[PDB]
């Protein structure tokens, strides 16, 4: 639900 | 007998100092610039400074999600959890950072790029009826003389926090959080030796940054209406 | 006879006694009900705000008979006992109120013995915060607090030398520090088993702010959706 | 401009 704080925390 | 032995809080005392201070430039470690953009009066909101402002929240806020990755543990909790609690902890540890960024004598606010506002500036940026509140707020850490060490401490409690809702291993925050607590307050100890009283006052900051952070959601809500673009797309994630 | 050990004892009983004589137990109360909107949300019942601010209003008044016993707080000028008094008031009414929940019921009762359901609480006034406030209720009854450790956060809460606009800051600030290290104290001699119960304990002051901050938004909001001006003394608080 | 809360003060 989440792109950007997604991204950040998968890398 | 002075200090006891504590090899491990020590250790994760320094991966925390370095954690915060990589991704946090210090004031003196910065190289500062103005601007003459409404410098003299209070106006509702500054287009110039709003667009810098919000620019500049944003990467901070990357320094954040960075700063929160660094700390052992965190990337071991799930995704949710780690969006959960960075969400919750997110505008708390923007207001601490700008606040630890206060030149008393020029009653100024220094960002990583080396931008300084005054209180004006801060107003008309995007602070609006909120500038003296956490202005006030900044001359109250003052006092109590916070380094790099102790910052980065109270911004990891402040994340790291098993109350916050929807927590799927909330347990598990905790057990994560509590080395950070004794850290902080053995730390704060061989600081500050026979001068106590000092971790609690320290910690209870932490209860000052609930408040303003709380009338901070409402400042945004008020912003993104004001503003003539869109709220930029990580903050409008971190306040959903 | 350690010295500040004395004083800090002196100072756990004075406040322990000022929140009971201020401040009824749960278990000490006739508990009685009503129907009133006792089974669905509307967006306000005057029957119920009128009881509730009532309510409200006496125990503001215990409130601040409660700060007069304060040990220094009638030593501040009269300003800085005002405005603390003001900027601590939610504060005290939110954690007062929810120490008198009840998790079968899912109630909260006043000190008159009103006992009221979520959903009464909401249309009393609690509106949108009302699962807010009920959530941080139940977090907080596991800590099993007493009214030595609820008067001390209170007292905390109240002797606040941040709060904006003091005249005696330092004086404030100063005056809280063995509050801080009477409540570590008496946690620590109360709680030996589980330790690091000092932060959790003194941290729920976090949440107290956090729905306090949100609670004057939504007195703003009441003060358009009540047909008439709140009692005047709450009027005065929330100025 | 109230005159409850003072009141309440001087008990
Ligand atoms: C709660 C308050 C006082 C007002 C609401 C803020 C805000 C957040 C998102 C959008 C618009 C306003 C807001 C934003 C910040 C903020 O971005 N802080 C911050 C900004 C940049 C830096 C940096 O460059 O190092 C450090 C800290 C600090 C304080 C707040
Ligand atoms: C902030 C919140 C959550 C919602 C706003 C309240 C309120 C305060 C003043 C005017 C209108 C609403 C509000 C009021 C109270 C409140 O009046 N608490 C309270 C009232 C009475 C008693 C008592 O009879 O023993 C104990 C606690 C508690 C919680 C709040």
């Amino acid at each position: 639900r989440h792109k950007i704080l997604h991204r950040l925390l998968q890398e | 007998e002075s200090y006891e032995m504590t090899a491990e809080l020590d250790d994760l005392t320094e991966k925390i100092r370095k954690a915060h201070q990589e991704t946090f430039p210090s004031l003196c470690q910065l190289g500062k610039y103005t601007t003459n953009s409404s410098a003299d009066h209070r106006v509702r909101l500054d287009l110039g400074l709003w667009d810098k402002f919000s620019e500049l929240a944003t990467k901070c806020i990357i320094k954040i999600v960075e700063f929160a990755k660094r700390l052992p543990g965190f990337t071991g909790l799930t995704i949710a959890d780690q969006i959960t609690l960075l969400k919750a902890a997110c505008l708390d540890i923007l207001i601490l950072r700008i606040c630890t960024r206060y030149t008393p004598e020029q009653d100024t606010m220094t960002f990583s790029d080396g931008l300084t506002l005054n209180r004006t500036q801060m107003h008309n940026a995007g602070f609006g009826p909120l500038t003296d509140l956490v202005f006030t707020f900044a001359n109250q850490l003052l006092p109590l003389e916070m380094d790099d060490t102790e910052t980065g401490l109270l911004s990891a409690i402040c994340l790291i926090c098993g109350d916050r809702q929807d927590l799927e291993e909330p347990t598990k925050v905790d057990k994560l959080q509590e080395p950070l607590l004794e850290a902080l307050k053995i730390y704060i100890r061989k600081r500050r030796p026979s001068k106590p009283h000092m971790f609690p006052k320290i910690l209870m900051k932490i209860t000052d940054l609930r408040s303003i952070s709380a009338k901070g959601a409402e400042r945004v809500i008020t912003l993104k209406m004001e503003i003539p673009g869109s709220m930029p797309p990580l903050i409008q994630e971190m306040m959903e």
